[PDB]
């Protein structure tokens, strides 16, 4: 019971930590991609405004 | 041309049954659509012709299960 | 053994729910920051278009 409880607690803590790290990396990559897409959209809107 | 790939997977297999709420449509649709569309550029090639074969079931099942389960 | 297994399962479920809620709050904050940055970039592009 102590080995199964320690293994389940360690596996749940490692899975929750890996899921939290993957969610933080995915949120940071999504925020950086959203910032790059916003900068590219602002540059394209400025170039289209200058051409118009 | 992404209406057949997104409409023939969530409304056929069972990816839209887990997120039937109105508040989960923006996070699930944006996270699953941006993650699945950004992590795999070959799936868009499936929209270049017909489909309904091994690439539609494999790409729709793997992209819908990985994108819907990894969000 | 029963109290340790029940406390380990409840602590693992509460830690997973708290980590998922923290990941959802971090994703919502990153989406709000990306929307604010996109709105600021759209306002700067509109002001640059009006100045042009």
């Amino acid at each position: 019971l102590d080995l199964a409880k320690a293994s389940a607690t360690d596996q749940l803590k490692k899975a929750k930590a890996e899921a939290q790290v993957i969610i933080e990396q995915a949120n940071k990559r999504r925020s950086q991609i959203l910032d790059e897409a916003k900068a590219e959209a602002e540059q394209e809107r400025t170039k289209i405004v200058a051409q118009a | 041309v992404a209406q057949q790939s997104l409409v023939l997977f969530a409304a056929e297999r069972g990816y839209l049954a887990d997120v039937e709420l109105s508040k989960i449509g923006s996070f699930e649709a944006a996270l699953l659509a941006y993650v699945d569309r950004d992590h795999a550029p070959l799936m868009q090639e499936i929209n270049q012709t017909g489909g309904y074969n091994d690439e539609i079931e494999g790409k729709l099942k793997g992209i819908l299960d990985s994108f819907k389960a990894t969000q």
